[PDB]
């Protein structure tokens, strides 16, 4: 329904979350994978005003433009991982609620039948894995 | 030669621009919606607006828990089948 | 077949929020269903600790979290506010008070000593 | 809305394995997940009653 800021400061127990939120030093306010992936995409027309195949193409057949601008769309992306980041599951069924990531990450292990003094022991094992699998 | 607005999917005359933001009513294209609004009589054209702004306050040692609740109901509706026909 | 004859854990398939129950009815060339779910309401603000260290050793909560508001801790549920004192009957021990981070002293209360 | 806003006890539906939570990017014309998942390692024997 709404549309969660980013946290001033990207702290997080040990992980490290710079590939996937947005990066304000880029003028298109994208990720790194994000732009990784629309560089990797070769697309051949958006809709823009026209005036070499698709120049011969003046026979009534015609492309219109998307209704979002794929540059609002990276803000419901940006708004949907702040949620999620920054609140758990909780902002899907009410109003959202702060808790800390690593509590979040303790509940999410023991909804797999594991005990969270495991995570509490091997918080910063977990977490260099977690970073090394990102990069 | 009066109210001409140049747009991504082409130039859109009888509205004005508007800086304001609003959930729209008419889809034009290229993030860019039209409606029917005061000022009395006029039709404008606007950005869409994609929701409230929010915030959170994440911190190291604080949780929020809900003290009450509520039961809603919601609704919803499907096909289920068409109608039979012959030729 | 999910939401009616019983009661479904998946996210916003029933309802949206958490699901309770469902109810049929027709429409011409149709179904119409009537979801009754459950959602929070205000709340309050709490610190918090991961762990509670009594003797040497680590506790954690059998099932709930730590809060405090703010001179005693209590444990309690996930969805509702209900502060109860912390016994060696909600808590199990796993550790030795030196590897976890930002656990706290506090102290718990045995039930068999008072006896 | 099952992997991303929760979690879910599909068995190989939000990723193989064990699923602990997913993140969303946005591709031209589609989207791509990252399911972040618990798989075991070196086991060992014992005996059981
Ligand atoms: C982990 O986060 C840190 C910042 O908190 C990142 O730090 C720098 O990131 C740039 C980006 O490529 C690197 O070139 C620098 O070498 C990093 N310096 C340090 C001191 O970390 C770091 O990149 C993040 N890790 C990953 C894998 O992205
Ligand atoms: C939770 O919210 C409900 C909202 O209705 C509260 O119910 C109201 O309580 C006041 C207090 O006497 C009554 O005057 C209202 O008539 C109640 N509303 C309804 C619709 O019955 C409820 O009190 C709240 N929970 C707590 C613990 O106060
Ligand atoms: C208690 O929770 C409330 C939110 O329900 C917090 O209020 C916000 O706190 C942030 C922290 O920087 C501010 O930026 C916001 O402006 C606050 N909200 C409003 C409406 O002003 C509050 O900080 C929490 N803590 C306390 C002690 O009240
Ligand atoms: C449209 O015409 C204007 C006239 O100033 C020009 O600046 C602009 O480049 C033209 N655009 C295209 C796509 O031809
Ligand atoms: C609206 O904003 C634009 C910049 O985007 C500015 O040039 C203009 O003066 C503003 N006011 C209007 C269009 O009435
Ligand atoms: C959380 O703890 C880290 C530990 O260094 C600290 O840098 C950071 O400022 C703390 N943040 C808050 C909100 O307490
Ligand atoms: C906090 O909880 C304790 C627990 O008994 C209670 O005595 C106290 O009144 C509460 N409020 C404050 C402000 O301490
Ligand atoms: C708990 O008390 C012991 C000694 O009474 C002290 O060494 C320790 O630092 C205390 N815990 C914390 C988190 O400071």
């Amino acid at each position: 329904k709404q549309i969660y800021k980013t946290p001033p400061i990207k702290y997080f127990g040990g992980f490290n979350f710079s590939q996937i939120l947005p990066d304000p030093s880029k003028p298109s306010k994208r990720s790194p994978i994000e732009d990784l992936l629309f560089n990797k995409v070769t697309l051949a027309d958006a809709g823009f005003i026209k005036q070499l195949i698709c120049a011969q193409k003046f026979n009534g057949l015609t492309v219109l433009p998307p209704l979002l601008t794929d540059e609002m769309i990276a803000q419901y992306t940006s708004a949907l991982l702040a949620g999620t980041i920054t609140s758990g599951w909780t902002f899907g069924a009410g109003p959202a609620l702060q808790i800390p990531f690593p509590m979040q990450m303790a509940y999410r292990f023991n909804g797999i039948g594991v005990t969270q003094n495991v995570l509490y022991e091997n918080q910063k094992l977990i977490a260099n894995q977690f970073n090394s699998a990102i990069g | 030669g009066s109210n001409v607005f140049q747009t991504r999917a082409g130039c859109l005359i009888g509205a004005e621009y508007v800086n304001n933001s609003y959930e729209c009513d008419i889809p034009i294209g290229a993030g860019i919606c039209a409606s029917y609004q005061t000022q009395s009589q006029s039709i404008i054209a606007y950005t869409m607006s994609l929701g409230a702004e929010n915030s959170v306050a994440y911190s190291n040692n604080s949780i929020a828990i809900p003290t009450n609740f509520t039961i809603s109901v919601t609704t919803e509706i499907l096909p289920v089948s068409m109608t039979k026909t012959s030729v | 077949s999910e939401c009616v004859l019983g009661q479904s854990k998946r996210v916003d398939f029933c309802g949206k929020g958490y699901h309770l129950m469902s109810f049929p009815q027709s429409a011409p060339h149709g179904v119409v269903f009537l979801h009754v779910t459950y959602v929070p309401a205000q709340e309050k603000n709490f610190t918090t600790a991961p762990a509670i260290c009594h003797d040497g050793k680590a506790h954690f909560p059998r099932e709930g979290v730590f809060v405090s508001n703010g001179t005693h801790w209590f444990v309690t549920q996930r969805n509702f506010y209900e502060p109860q004192i912390i016994t060696t009957d909600n808590t199990f021990v796993s550790g030795n008070c030196d590897v976890v981070i930002g656990i706290v002293n506090n102290t718990v209360y045995d039930p068999l000593q008072p006896e």
